[PDB]
DNA sequence: ACGTATGCTATAATGTGTGCAGTCTGACGCGG
DNA sequence: TCCGCGTCAGACTCGTAGGATTATAGCATACGTG
């Protein structure tokens, strides 16, 4: 694919397949000349390594550096480890209606509340706006709701607000050790751009207001709102599943 | 062990997920095993239902 | 004292008086690459070693040569100026001249046929500007110094490489700087081996035969020997006392009279002794003794001429009585021991399976080269070639010099080649360690660790590039014409060019310039790595290495290093550290000459340190005497315990020396833990510099030496009165002592003004100077972005409460009044710079004009025609700051958009668009526009506008220059005249253009007149030329890539105030987020009435240990209380003489105070220009270790009538009502991070996607979602909820399907659950298809 | 180490003790980086298992 | 043993004839009358010859072992064409070869975008001037400074240069910290998020119901000409195909459906909403 | 005609090597 | 069957930043489609 900059880029697949077919139509021309066996062996040996090193570079010998004096990435290290597509680009995924920011503490909020800035709502919260926008009539279509948010106009901060209420929003914490690392909660949107925390389920965290940045997640599905709400709501989670003891505790 | 453990479930998907993964697809291979799903990492990875 | 010093004095706790003055910080990077351009004349350093190295290159056939003559550096094309601002490097012209010469072949050596010279260009090196940069594409870019293992020799053992055996294996290893590696190691079976380039494993007597050594010379030269008489019928032997020692008799021993000791008995000391007395030289012994012993020499009969028993074969009774008949009573053996003397070479050749040298250069042949059959002469070139010719191997100097040291040798400076001497030298001393003697190297151990400086590796990628064009001399120079072929045509530009920027840019050294503070500069100029190339990495890393070294002491900082998995490898320099001329770190030390401590200083390298023993700077030296106790502590042998006076040989110079520049800046670092002082040291680099500088109440002292050395500020270069003051210039007149008397004198410094930094921060230089002021040499003129009267200003002091308030101090959460918001004082400035690109696509060329499609008149209205946002017009998110259009191809208007377009019409162009708009959420001001043009289309208008002002600019700019230059000039012909023809206004009546014409008597000042009138019309020839220079490069078109036509580069200068989610800290690692900015009803207040502006928590206190805050706050507070006691009496308008009583007993009171200041000195305006400044609070010095203690603290607070304690009584603002008791107030030096929340806020509902995976991009850089990892999942699976994870799986990433159908789902209120299965999984399928394995979907 | 750091935070430590208060400190801070990934991987050998 | 493709090769060919001046005759003259057994023989001999000629062709595209390969290529195109009868030697007409096939196999196989010859000739003899001038002007040639010694184009020199500009691979680690390739930043043109696909879906049906609102005969003819629900986008002309078979009263009823649907937009809150956009 | 490809040059030349060489605990798999 | 030396499998989890190569000759008829 073309880069911005007129420059182009390829992944290292396509120049390990062009030692491939180049080696392969070689040898298909040295067939056709009846070309002496020590040269047609060195061309099936090259072939063979050409091969070896399409599937798996570095294993067999030296693994076929490219540019960079760096080794071509291959077929099966797409597959292989940590930087495979297992654990990278399957189990692990960057997710939508997401935001992050610092987070600073609560501690007016009761257990079951958060801080949330009202732009980072706004923005999770995008769909919800123009779908409640269409029932009042404000929107006739959605690039009409899209410009109306964009515009930031008053009314529609009201109609985010609406949405809002009775709806539970995901606060994660790196790293996600135990379930308790992530907590739902009853956004409370607050203008500024800092998310402010309970103090209380600061331990489930371990999360220190010394520039801690937590995700947010808004569950979109109404089951996603139930479960939001009877599991993994900060009320519902109060002892730890490794001993039967409160985590939730001043200090 | 613990390692090994991980390895011996029937399923291959949650083997190669883990790790040695050049070596637990090219068992299953010869082997010609299916995977008929009960795991978590197994729903998790097609994006089903756990 | 001097004037800028006058002006605001800082009272020093210091009772340590500095014998030693701070050097200058920027030390290494300046003074390494000095050398690398450095043309030194005979002793090669940088450039002219490459070449001598290299050159001279003759052919493949030796007929033709080339031959290095002399290189020089032309001025640069663009200078800093111009380099930083165009985008191409700050580079010098490498101008070399070659020599062909030419020899005559049947003839001997006809070198005078043809000697061909010329001078040749090849590739432009980067220079280095004065702060230490490398200016790469306009950036200005730091390349840290490396710290590598020393080449030479170096001795280590695996503790138990088979633990099976778990015997210490030892081994040894020569490194050079250039070459092949050559290892010694031991086995289970104490089997010495030796593996070139740590390959194959070859017995360690294959490299001796090698060497031309027959078994006999080995043996000869490890071993002694032991001697065997046969004389008549008795067999005897010779015994040095000092042999069976610690052995078991296993015969009896017996001499000319006596039987010492029996059968199965130790021989002790005394038995030694016994026998050593009464001289015994020879022993009678049993021929059972020799079965075991190893035969020495080879041995053939004398008769027959056949070999009866080799060298190194075991002997036994039959072959002992073999030689005894033969004729040989004089037999020798080895003197194998398995205590001390270890037979280890003679075991060893039982398993060589080699015979003669040309054998052994063979199996050496078979190792590095095998398969290829082996001749006489691919043999020999091989091994000769490793460690054994000019070209392939070079220990080099210091290589020598630790291999010399490392042997214990006689020679400093020696050959760079391996001799046999050298290899046989190592064995034995590898062997030595293994016998008893002798102790290994370390690596962690300084003396092994050398550090290489940026000139040294400049000079190695140099070399590359000459070794690069080595192969196309000699391949053209062999078979192309002799006469014909030019020097130049076989030489190549390039490869040297981009061997240098391969450096220069793609090296993990050569990395952007951190500039966000003037102590980030400086301490990341003075940052030493391991890693990168030819060093070690995170992967590699172990502990040992990361752990801080007794020899660290005084040359590198133990807390001065990332918390990152890159933390015990990258270090800081120490204060007063410095490179040793070989590479090793030195530290100073005061000599103590007969116990007197002597002034001199010595700079003790780091082995030499272990030597002596060294007194710590706590001692107390007598005033010109000794140590006034006669216990000193002191150190040595990397270990600390008290000794005698006499016993002292050094002494710590300062105590200041231990630490780093991050760390010197610390107050009170003595009461800090060193986890959170590494912290604090660490965000104080990240301390981005405030709207207005405000100087340090709590400092250390070194405040002006960072802002002075760091090359931010603009010092003066000669003393004298300022004779112009401005806002973008400083104008200077010199005094005559100093003023040369040939120039006119008067020196110019325009002040760097607003611009970008490399972290989008402001950069300024505000005159701290008034007009028409006398100013001494070396002064601050100018001061920079973080520094105030030349002294570091890195964040803002503030009265600070440390208490409760509510839980918003909860985890080290900051409570900030707004008061702090209103003054604006934690208002940061963020210069940010875009960029729009007219491309030339396949379509077509792009331009620059106001036509764009699709437009309000409301966005066109800050552009003028040109499509340029007029300077000075404040912008918003969504507005354009240049307009750009692209070309518009086959586009296939839709249906439903030719239906719109027909309708509501505006029938775009076929022309795209793609205009610069600020981007969503930023606002600020244009400050200025710079055009970029390649050198052809047709121009903008507004482009011809900024060209206008340039040259314009220029023309007065430079007219000015002449204009004072000339006043200047003139003013010393006026002072010259008078002396001799003295006449005042009568020679004053003409213009000034006919002074030249006028003169003098024969006399010096007449030779005077001379040089000023010809340097006069010097300058009015040179200022034409000066007018070319800037005319042209003003209409020059400006290359660029390939495809851009021309650019615009618009500046922008955003004003963004403190707000919850920013991080602020102290400099004692006391973290936190501001969580509220309280009103100022609601903020405490003492009895009197003012506020409080910041309250932290207490609890950030105890588990933290970092008690140097409150001290900061505590002297602070004091500090400020003789502020407010001098700002009362200056608002008072009281006397000169009362505040300079009050003034004097402040200055005079800690113990033995360093500086002592006499304001009986000072005249009355001096007193009141410096009280004026101490009224904001009378700044302190507290040195790091050296500090001030509660006894000089709780003094200060009685001056400033503060409490003694430090606890004010508090008054709660929201209510009235006090606190049920006091609380710690005082002034917290805090700072603000860079780490900002608006930089760090984002959000997202649904935006770009990956290319392949399909899911989400990362970052709000890219604009993409936060990553919900496994670790995030499982979490999920515990608590049950599976749609939130399927949720997060499918629709939420990959799921296309979902994605878009969930969306339309939300929009009509119905949040329902859609899945289909992720693309990632689907790519998954095809990966493992494409691998030539079948997996498919089988159904239900 | 065999000598121990004698000052405390507020008497203010000497040259030395605050060198040798570093042997400690970058030692403790070393394996809180380091040592994480053998503890975090346990986490991750744990689950696959479990 | 050996287990090197490279020595393994390199062996073999150290085990081979290493031919005379009338010897090479004696093969080469039976060679061309096709003796089998001779046209292998000057091949395997002077496989030597050719390792020794890709010790200077290496570091250009391919490997070592790839450009013996495409050299053993030439080498029969020289033993297929050599004239015994001619005094001359074989060694020197086949080095002729050798350096040939190898340069033609290196301007093909070393560029991922295949940059035919002809574009690949011109661009050297650019950059060959470019070595001239940078030795004697000191300075990196400009694309002006080569157009004016070789008296050509400015925007050929200009096009030529961007086919030299090299590719940067997907899979690149990102400065000098491998957290992230640029496959894991640059986005997928071809598929907008749900927002974009919701707006034509949206935008589309909210287009059906406006068509459903006009006149039979207005809606009839406005969409089969801009081929909404037709087949083919027709124009004002073309609509006569169908019924209307007119180009006056084709004109007037499109636009009275335009003008119809202008104001359904003014009502439902669009039109001067939904110009921006 | 235009773009791409195919071809030949006739001194003799005939065996390569280039480049980082403080990870580490734990576990098998081929010879010896 | 057992013991030394080779390859091979892991090594926490999230955030942010920024941009550059050498050269394939040189010229004349062969092969593919408006
Ligand atoms: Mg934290
Ligand atoms: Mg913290």
């Amino acid at each position: 694919v073309p880069l911005d900059g007129g420059r182009f880029a390829t992944s290292d697949l396509n120049d390990l397949y062009r030692r491939v077919i180049n080696r392969n139509n070689r040898l298909k021309r040295l067939l056709d000349l009846a070309a002496p066996d020590i040269i047609v062996r060195n061309e099936k040996r090259m072939l063979q390594e050409a091969v070896d090193a399409l599937l798996d570079n570095g294993r067999r010998g030296r693994a076929i550096t490219g540019s960079n004096k760096r080794p071509l990435k291959s077929l099966a290290d797409m597959i292989k480890g940590k930087q495979g597509r297992f654990r990278q680009n399957l189990l692990g995924k960057r997710v939508d209606y997401s935001g992050r920011s610092v987070i600073t503490v609560g501690p007016y909020l009761r257990l079951h509340q958060c801080g949330l800035p009202k732009k980072m709502a706004l923005e999770l919260f995008k769909p919800f706006i123009y779908g409640k926008l269409e029932l009042r009539g404000l929107a006739t279509t959605i690039k009409a709701a899209k410009k109306m948010v964009e515009r930031e106009e008053a009314v529609v901060w009201d109609i985010l607000d609406e949405v809002i209420r009775e709806h539970p929003v995901l606060l994660n914490r790196a790293p996600t050790l135990h379930r308790l690392g992530i907590q739902a909660f009853e956004p409370v949107l607050i203008e500024g751009k800092a998310i402010q925390l309970h103090p209380l389920v600061c331990a489930a965290y371990n999360a220190d207001f010394d520039g801690d940045q937590m995700a947010v997640h808004v569950p979109l599905t109404l089951e996603a709102q139930l479960e939001a709400r009877a599991l993994m709501m900060s009320t519902n989670n109060i002892l730890s599943p490794a001993n039967g003891e409160p985590i939730i505790v001043p200090s | 062990g613990i390692t090994k453990a991980s390895l011996a479930t029937e399923s291959f998907i949650s083997a190669a997920s883990f790790q040695e993964t050049t070596r637990v697809l090219t068992e299953a291979a010869v082997a010609g095993k299916r995977d008929e799903l009960r795991g978590l990492k197994e729903n998790v990875i097609v994006g089903r239902l756990i | 004292y001097s004037y800028t010093e006058k002006k605001r004095i800082r009272k020093d706790f210091g009772k340590r008086p500095q014998v030693l003055d701070v050097p200058y910080l920027l030390s290494i990077q300046l003074d390494s690459f000095q050398k690398f351009i450095e043309q030194d004349p005979e002793g090669q350093y940088g450039l002219e070693a490459a070449f001598r190295s290299v050159f001279p290159i003759q052919s493949y056939s030796g007929n033709s040569e080339l031959q290095y003559v002399s290189y020089r550096l032309g001025e640069p094309v663009f200078d800093v100026q111009e380099c930083q601002i165009r985008g191409v490097t700050y580079s010098a012209p490498l101008r070399v001249k070659l020599r062909l010469v030419i020899y005559e072949r049947e003839a001997p050596e006809g070198t005078v046929k043809d000697i061909k010279e010329q001078e040749v260009y090849m590739g432009e090196i980067p220079l280095m500007t004065d702060n230490g940069t490398f200016v790469i594409n306009g950036t200005e870019r730091v390349i840290v110094s490396q710290l590598h293992r020393s080449p030479g020799v170096f001795f280590d053992s695996d503790k138990g490489k088979t633990h099976s055996s778990g015997k210490v294996l030892y081994n040894a290893r020569i490194i050079p700087y250039r070459g092949s590696w050559l290892d010694f190691e031991f086995d289970p079976k104490d089997n010495l081996f030796v593996r070139i380039d740590r390959r194959r494993k070859l017995p360690a007597t294959i490299i001796l035969r090698a060497l031309n050594y027959t078994t006999e010379q080995i043996l000869d030269l490890f071993f002694e020997k032991v001697i065997f008489e046969i004389r008549d019928n008795k067999l005897q032997m010779e015994l040095v006392p000092e042999r069976l020692r610690g052995e078991t008799a296993s015969f009896d021993i017996e001499a000319n009279g006596k039987v010492y000791v029996e059968k199965g008995r130790r021989i002790t000391a005394r038995h030694i002794r016994q026998l050593e007395k009464d001289d015994v030289k020879l022993i009678e012994v049993p021929v059972e003794y020799i079965a075991g012993k190893v035969v020495a020499k080879d041995y053939i009969d004398e008769s027959t001429g056949e070999l009866i028993c080799a060298a190194n074969m075991e002997l036994s009774l039959d072959l002992l009585a073999k030689l005894s008949q033969s004729g040989h009573k004089r037999i020798e053996t080895l003197f194998t021991n398995d205590l001390d003397h270890g037979p280890y070479i003679s075991e060893t050749l039982r398993v060589d399976p080699t015979n003669d040298r040309l054998s052994a250069l063979v199996e050496i042949y078979r190792m590095m080269r095998p398969g290829e059959p082996p001749t006489r002469e691919a043999a020999e070139s091989l091994f000769e070639n490793l460690f054994f010719s000019e070209d392939r191997y070079d220990l080099s100097a210091v290589g020598r010099m630790k291999f010399n040291r490392s042997l214990l040798r006689e020679e400093i400076e020696g050959s760079g080649i391996l001799s046999k001497d050298d290899i046989i030298d190592v064995m034995k001393k590898l062997i030595d360690i293994r016998n008893g003697k002798g102790e290994v190297d370390d690596i962690d151990h300084l003396g092994n660790r050398r550090i290489r400086s940026v000139g040294e590796m400049a000079e190695n990628q140099f070399r590359v590039g000459l070794v690069r064009v080595e192969r196309a001399v000699k391949e053209r120079l062999s078979l192309g014409d002799l006469d014909t072929l030019m020097p130049q045509d076989m030489i190549n530009a390039k490869p040297i060019s981009a061997a240098v920027k391969e450096f220069f840019g793609s090296s993990q050294l050569s990395q952007f310039m951190d500039q966000n503070n003037p102590l980030s500069e400086i301490t990341h100029k003075r940052r030493i790595s391991a890693l990168g190339p030819g060093g070690l990495t995170r992967e590699r890393a172990g502990f040992e290495v990361r752990d801080v070294h007794p020899t660290h002491y005084g040359r590198v900082c133990p807390i001065e290093t990332p918390e990152g998995p890159n933390i015990g490898l990258i270090n800081s320099l120490s204060v007063y550290a410095q490179t040793n001329e070989y590479g090793f770190l030195e530290t100073p030390y005061r000599k103590v000459t007969d116990g007197v401590v002597t002034d001199e200083i010595h700079y003790l390298s780091a082995i030499e340190e272990g030597n002596y023993v060294i007194a710590q700077a706590n001692s107390n030296l007598d005033e010109e005497g000794h140590f006034v106790e006669d216990l000193v502590t002191c150190r040595s042998k990397g270990e600390s315990s008290l000794f005698s006076r006499d016993q002292v040989d050094y002494m710590d110079v300062s105590t200041q020396q231990v630490v780093s520049v991050g760390a010197s800046l610390i107050p009170f670092l003595e009461h800090d833990d060193a986890n959170r002082a590494l912290m604090g040291a660490n965000m104080q680099r990240q301390a981005v510099p405030t709207l207005r500088a405000d100087k340090p109440l709590v400092g250390t002292g070194m405040e002006r030496a960072v802002a002075v050395d760091s090359g931010v500020t603009a010092v003066a270069k000669r003393g004298g009165v300022v004779q112009y003051v401005d806002a973008s210039r400083i104008v200077i007149k010199v005094n005559e002592d100093e003023m040369y008397p040939g120039e006119a004198g008067i020196d110019i410094y325009n002040l760097t003004k607003y611009t970008r930094s490399n972290q989008n921060t402001c950069i300024n230089q505000m005159p701290c100077v008034s007009l028409g002021e006398p100013v001494e040499r070396g002064d601050v003129l100018a001061d920079g972005p973080s520094t105030d009267l030349g002294e570091l200003a890195l964040g803002q002091n503030m009265r600070v409460a440390f208490m409760p308030w509510n839980g918003y101090n909860f985890e080290d959460s900051i409570l900030v009044s707004e008061r702090v918001v209103q003054e604006d004082r934690f208002t940061t400035i963020h210069i940010q710079e875009l960029a729009c690109v007219s491309r030339d696509t396949k379509l077509g060329p792009e331009e620059i004009t106001a036509d764009i499609p699709n437009v309000g008149e409301a966005a066109l209205s800050k552009l003028d025609e040109s499509g340029i946002v007029y300077i000075g017009a404040e912008v918003t998110g969504g507005d354009i700051l240049v307009g750009k259009v692209t070309p518009k191809g086959e586009t296939q208007l839709t249906p439903e958009e030719k239906l719109l377009r027909a309708i509501f019409g505006e029938k775009a162009s076929d022309v795209k668009d793609s205009s610069l708009r600020v981007p969503n959420g930023v606002s600020g001001t244009v400050i200025d526009v710079q055009v970029f043009t390649r050198d052809g289309v047709e121009k903008d208008k507004r482009a011809l506008e900024i060209e206008e002002m340039q040259l314009k600019q220029a023309k007065k700019d430079l007219s000015e220059e002449l204009q004072i230059l000339e006043a200047g000039l003139f003013s010393r012909i006026r002072a010259v005249l008078v002396a001799g023809g003295v006449e005042a206004e009568k020679l004053d009546k003409l213009p000034r253009d006919r002074w030249l014409e006028l003169g003098l008597t024969d006399e010096e000042k007449q030779n005077q007149l001379e040089q000023l009138a010809e340097q006069y019309d010097e300058l009015k020839h040179e200022f034409e030329k000066k007018l070319e220079a800037k005319r042209r490069k003003i209409t020059q078109g400006d290359d660029l890539a390939p495809g851009v036509l021309k650019i615009v580069k618009v500046y922008l200068a955003v004003k963004r105030r403190i707000q919850p989610g920013d991080k602020m800290a102290g400099r004692h690692g006391n973290k936190g987020v501001i969580s509220k900015i309280n009103p100022i009803e609601d903020m405490p207040y003492d009895e009197n009435g003012t506020p409080v502006d910041i309250v932290l928590n207490p609890l950030g206190v105890p588990s933290r240990m970092n008690i140097g805050q409150i001290l900061e706050t505590h002297l602070g507070m004091a500090a400020k209380g003789i502020g407010d006691k001098i700002n009362a009496m200056l608002k008072q308008q009281q006397e000169v003489a009362k505040l300079r009583e009050f003034i004097q007993r402040a200055y005079d009171l800690g113990a033995d105070v360093r500086q002592k200041v006499d304001l009986s000195t000072f005249s009355d305006e001096e007193v009141m220009r410096l009280a004026e400044n101490l009224r904001k609070g009378m700044p302190i010095a507290t040195p790091v270790f050296d500090g001030a203690k509660e006894a000089e603290i709780k003094e200060l607070l009685k001056l400033g009538d503060l409490p003694t304690s430090g606890q004010i009584r508090l008054y709660d603002g929201r209510t009235g009502e006090q606190f049920e008791r006091p609380v710690t107030v005082g002034y917290m030096y805090m700072l603000k991070l860079n780490h900002l929340v608006d930089d760090k806020m984002h959000a997202r509902s649904t935006g770009s996607y990956s290319l392949v995976t399909q899911q989400p991009l990362g970052g709000k850089a890219q604009f993409g979602g936060q990553r919900f990892g496994e670790m995030e999942v499982w979490a999920l699976e515990a608590y049950g909820a599976a749609y939130t994870l399927q949720e997060m799986l499918t629709v939420k990433s990959d799921d296309v399907n979902g994605r878009t159908k969930m969306y339309k789902n939300i929009v009509d209120g119905n949040h329902q659950m859609e899945p289909g299965m992720p693309e990632s999984f689907n790519v998954l399928l095809k990966e493992i298809r494409s691998l030539g394995i079948n997996i498919e979907l089988e159904d239900e | 180490i065999e000598t121990p750091i004698t000052a405390n935070f507020r008497e203010g430590l000497n040259v030395l003790q605050y060198f040798i208060s570093t042997h400690g400190a970058r030692k403790g801070l070393a394996d809180t980086a380091l040592k994480t990934a053998n503890s975090g991987y346990l986490t991750r050998r744990l689950v696959d298992v479990a | 043993r050996v287990l090197d493709a490279t020595q393994l090769y390199l062996g073999e060919i150290g085990y081979s004839p290493l031919l005379t001046a009338e010897e090479e005759v004696y093969f080469a003259r039976r060679a061309l009358r096709g003796d089998v057994a001779s046209r292998r023989r000057m091949i395997e001999s002077n496989l030597r010859l050719v390792v020794k000629i890709a010790r200077r062709y290496g570091n250009r595209g391919l490997a070592l072992l790839d450009l013996i390969e495409e050299g053993n290529l030439g080498l029969i195109r020289a033993v297929e064409k050599f004239d015994p009868e001619r005094g001359f030697r074989f060694s020197t007409y086949a080095t002729w070869w050798i350096r040939q096939t190898i340069e033609r196999a290196i301007m093909n196989q070393t560029r991922t975008i295949r940059l035919p010859i002809h574009i690949v000739k011109e661009l050297n003899v650019y950059l060959r001037t470019a070595r001239e001038l940078s030795h004697k002007l000191d300075h990196e040639p400009s694309a002006e400074e080569i157009a004016e010694q070789l008296d050509k184009p400015v925007d050929d020199v200009s096009r030529m240069l961007r086919l030299n500009e090299r590719i940067t691979s997907v899979d690149t680690p990102l400065g000098g910290d491998s957290e992230k390739a640029l496959l894991d930043i640059l986005a997928d043109e071809k598929e907008n998020g749900p927002e974009d696909t919701t707006q034509d879906d949206d935008m589309k049906q909210s287009i059906v119901k406006w068509l459903f609102e006009l006149n039979a005969k207005q809606r009839e003819v406005l969409a089969r000409r801009f081929g909404l629900l037709g087949y083919e986008a027709a124009t004002l002309e073309d609509v006569g195909r169908e019924i209307g078979l007119t180009r006056e009263r084709v004109r007037q009823i499109q636009v009275e459906g335009l003008r119809r649907l202008r104001e359904i937009l003014q009502t439902q809150g669009l039109n001067i909403e939904a110009l921006f956009l």
